[PDB]
């Protein structure tokens, strides 16, 4: 994306026809699987520091509780993609299981399953996908700050 | 600057210049870093609204770069951060970085 995203955000690009285009926009790549693995080891790293010093001398330097919020808000980020990624699954498992057809966009499905089909622009102001987006912006701005 | 130094007038004024271009390139690379930062971010955040945006300020790298840059002196607009869509959370993530 360095040079621009190829598609616009009104066109759904899918591998197989059978896939729900949601757990093609959600689900994790090799690099944000290291990210992720990542995050967890400094997670542990800060909690053992946590317990060892105790969170009141622990709270009193305020780089650290920098840090802490830092790895919390890769954490969340990471969790609300997880979360739009089940529902993508879900909604995937029902499409894949419950009705039979070549292409999905021929078919009329229920609404609330069907949601899961529309674009970047059609997408509810509260979904998970766009606080993880939003929350992984931040945390890479916080990131860049540990030098 | 081969000429000025010979004039009483003007070389104690260039080499106060020297001094001081010498002294500020290293909070010119600090501000590298934290502006490398922020380009990155604001990237990150905005590249998937290629075409949801008032324009292209921070839908690339080398355009979020010129804005963020442009930014320095203030010749750069506030509307470059308002998106077209009704994703009020992101555009909110976007004034915060930004300011
Ligand atoms: C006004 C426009 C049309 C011409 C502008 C030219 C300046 C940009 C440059 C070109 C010639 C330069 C001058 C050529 C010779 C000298 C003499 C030199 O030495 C002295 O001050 C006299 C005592 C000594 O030479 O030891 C000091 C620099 C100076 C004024 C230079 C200063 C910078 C000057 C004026």
């Amino acid at each position: 994306r360095f040079e621009g995203i190829t598609t616009l955000p009104n066109i759904t690009v899918t591998d197989y026809p059978k896939q729900i285009f949601r757990v093609k926009t959600t689900q994790f790549t090799w690099t944000e699987m290291l990210i992720m693995v990542w995050v967890l080891g400094m997670m542990w790293s800060e909690c053992k520091e946590l317990w060892l010093e105790g969170p009141r001398e622990y709270i009193l330097q305020l780089w650290n509780v920098l840090d802490f919020g830092m790895l919390s808000i890769f954490i969340a980020a990471f969790t609300a993609r997880f979360l739009a990624f089940l529902q993508a699954t879900k909604a995937q498992q029902y499409v894949d299981s419950y009705v039979q057809e070549s292409d999905l966009s021929e078919v009329t499905l229920p609404p609330e399953i069907q949601y899961f089909t529309y674009a970047r622009d059609k997408w509810l102001p509260s979904d998970p996908q766009i606080i993880s987006e939003g929350l992984y912006a931040i945390a890479v701005v916080l990131s860049f700050s540990r030098i | 600057a081969y000429i000025l130094p010979a004039n009483e007038s003007f070389g104690p004024l260039q080499i106060s210049l020297g001094r001081t271009v010498k002294d500020i390139f290293k909070f010119m690379v600090l501000f590298i870093m934290v502006f490398f930062a922020f380009m990155i971010g604001m990237f990150i955040l905005y590249s998937y609204y290629l075409g949801a945006k008032v324009n292209a300020a921070f839908t690339t790298v080398e355009e979020s770069f010129k804005t963020l840059f442009w930014s320095i002196f203030g010749l750069s607009e506030v509307t470059s951060v308002v998106l077209k869509y009704d994703h009020k959370f992101i555009e909110n993530i976007g004034y915060v970085l930004y300011g």
